[PDB]
């Protein structure tokens, strides 16, 4: 979302100089007084949160149900899933398994 | 496909052949009609045809921020000369196209 | 800055989030309708896209020429202004204008009836102009002001302006080259 001034067609800015915040121009005295709330952002940007809690972190997130492997079915890999990019795109699932001398991690 | 309905006629009027102009404002929506606000002054030239228009603007209504208007006036027109000031008052009385 | 943090993942309550947001942002103060804070609803700032200039409320659709004219006849029957653009040159010859093979133009014709507009089944349209038919279609849609006006030069020093109205639609008229070839083989 963006706004342009009806009087002059340039972009508005947001400022406060009195009891109430205002949408104003920088070339002409046109202004609108914001009394209400608007609900759409520019979707800000901060990078990949990978090792927020890397390694064998806290045990509060334990859960009961889990899947199983098709080949061997040994007793150690409980579930986990993750996300792609931003607020409006899907989230992904990976099944990674790891004892030794192999390379498995199923999507 | 035969002609079905509304087989209407067309006619030519020469009454305004040299008197007709079409004026369009790219920067303003069609719903935002200009008719309400009182027009004040305009200028024209016949050859290399061009026009200028002078448009009243309200200063008392809240959406006119008076202080910035006064600053613009002081910045654009003389402090007390006012012999050929773009505005009669010390604020924006009008705007031009 | 804190380091000892025990996170939680147990299921939470949606209405609790709604209540928290309500308390955070729904404590309205719009009752502060003081003079210098009043807003004229017909003076708002505007959305970029002209069709959707409804960014804050008080709380184009497909078209075809046969549709446009028939609503302009049946649903409404008042006057309207249209802007249409014609082919470079019309079937007529310059009437006793003495001619370079100049193209005839509307500026060089007389008043009176000049032809008929024909609407055909399935909504096809043709402009019967003399011995030839010219196809007609609506032009590119518009969303901005187009005011029709008349320039009265009353005197060499000064004149008068009157607005006549605004234009809502455009029409494009074209020769039907296929028809001309079919009539006269080459
Ligand atoms: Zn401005």
């Amino acid at each position: 979302m963006l706004l342009f001034c009806p009087g002059c067609g340039n972009g508005l800015i947001v400022e406060e100089g009195q009891r109430c915040h205002r949408f104003s121009c920088n070339t002409c005295p046109y202004v609108h007084n914001i009394t209400r709330k608007v609900t759409n952002r520019k979707y800000p940007k901060l990078k990949e949160v990978d090792d927020v809690l890397g390694g064998a972190a806290a045990w509060e997130n334990v859960d009961s149900t889990a899947e199983s492997c098709p080949k061997c079915e040994h007793p150690r890999a409980y579930f986990m899933q993750l996300q792609t990019r931003s607020a409006d795109e899907p989230m992904t699932t990976f099944y990674k398994c790891c004892n030794a001398q192999c390379g498995h991690r199923w999507r | 496909d035969d002609p079905v309905v509304q087989e209407i006629d067309v006619y030519l009027a020469k009454s305004l052949a040299e008197k007709l102009y079409l004026f369009q404002y790219p920067v303003r929506p069609a719903s935002m009609t200009y008719d309400d606000i009182p027009h004040l002054s305009a200028k024209i030239k016949p050859k290399q045809q061009k026009v200028e228009l002078e448009m009243a603007i309200d200063t008392l209504n809240p959406n006119y921020c008076r202080s910035k208007g006064e600053q613009i006036a002081l910045n654009v027109d003389g402090a007390c000369a006012d012999e050929t000031s773009t505005y009669s008052s010390k604020l924006m009385d009008k705007q031009t196209f | 800055r804190p380091e000892v943090i025990q996170s939680h993942s147990i299921f939470e309550q949606g209405p609790a989030e709604m209540m928290k947001k309500k308390g955070n942002w729904d404590k309205t103060v719009d009752v502060s309708d003081m003079g210098p804070s009043h807003i004229i609803n017909i003076k708002k700032e505007k959305r970029e896209t002209d069709e959707e200039t409804k960014q804050i409320l008080r709380m184009l659709p497909k078209d075809v020429s046969v549709a446009e004219l028939l609503r302009e006849l049946s649903l409404t029957k008042e006057e309207e202004l249209l802007f249409l653009q014609l082919p470079d040159t019309l079937p007529g010859q310059p009437p006793t204008q003495d001619i370079a093979e100049n193209a005839c133009t509307l500026a060089d014709l007389t008043e009176g009836q000049v032809g008929k507009l024909l609407i055909r089944k399935s909504g096809r349209v043709q402009l019967l102009l003399g011995k030839v038919t010219l196809d007609v279609t609506m032009g590119t849609a518009c969303s901005f002001l187009q005011e029709l006006v008349s320039v009265g030069l009353g005197d060499s020093r000064t004149g008068e302006m009157t607005v006549l109205g605004h234009v809502k639609h455009k029409l494009v008229c074209s020769p039907d080259f296929e028809s001309l070839l079919d009539h006269k083989h080459r």
